[PDB]
């Protein structure tokens, strides 16, 4: 089973994480049976 | 494979499968409150 867990909130910095605390949800649970070692972002 | 041929030699319509990714399909009752039960929710 691969995972996604998530979240969004407001903010208002760019150059840093917020000290302050929020779970993530999860999204999507699917038994793909792919192992990860490696990945890229898309922007 | 022609259709005049008896249902042994005549061609095929047959297939085969195994039953995770899918399992067979679930059951379900009413929902019997207020009395006492044994229940299944979503196993
Ligand atoms: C994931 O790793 C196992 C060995 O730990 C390997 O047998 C399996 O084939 C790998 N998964 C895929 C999709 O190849």
């Amino acid at each position: 089973y691969f995972k996604i867990y998530s979240k969004h909130t407001p903010i208002n910095l760019v150059r840093d994480l917020p000290q302050g605390f929020s779970a993530l949800e999860p999204l999507v649970d699917l038994p793909i049976g792919i192992n990860i070692t490696r990945f890229q972002t898309l922007l | 494979f022609q259709p005049t041929n008896g249902v042994g030699y005549q061609p095929y319509r047959v297939v085969v499968l195994s039953f995770a990714t899918v399992c067979g399909p679930k059951k379900s009752t009413n929902l019997v409150k207020n009395k006492c039960v044994n229940f299944n929710f979503n196993g």
